[PDB]
């Protein structure tokens, strides 16, 4: 118990990337509707 | 939707399992009636045990 027991897939794998991609489709894409608006 | 059915998935094959008495200083080892089921051990007669 004091050495030998004593030691010392997920979601976070799969968002990251995801996130930062949506994220920059979002940032070009808010710019890409105001280029719209300036059109009509 | 799709990776959280993969994430379900790869729960189901990561497949652990967990145990009712995992010490022989149990607090389950003191007292059957400190829970509901009273569960039932003995040993071999005369035996070094
Ligand atoms: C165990 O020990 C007792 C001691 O009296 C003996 O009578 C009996 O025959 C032995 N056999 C068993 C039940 O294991």
């Amino acid at each position: 118990k004091t050495w030998v027991r004593y030691q010392e897939t997920l979601t976070f794998e799969n968002m990251a990337g995801v996130f930062m991609l949506v994220a920059g489709g979002i940032v070009a894409g808010i710019f890409l509707i105001f280029i719209e608006i300036a059109y009509k | 939707l799709a990776s959280y059915t993969a994430n379900l998935a790869a729960f189901m094959i990561q497949e652990e399992f967990v145990d009712q008495v995992t010490g022989l200083s149990d607090k389950k080892f003191q007292r059957p009636h400190d829970y509901s089921p009273p569960f039932r051990f003995g040993t071999v007669p005369n035996g070094s045990t």
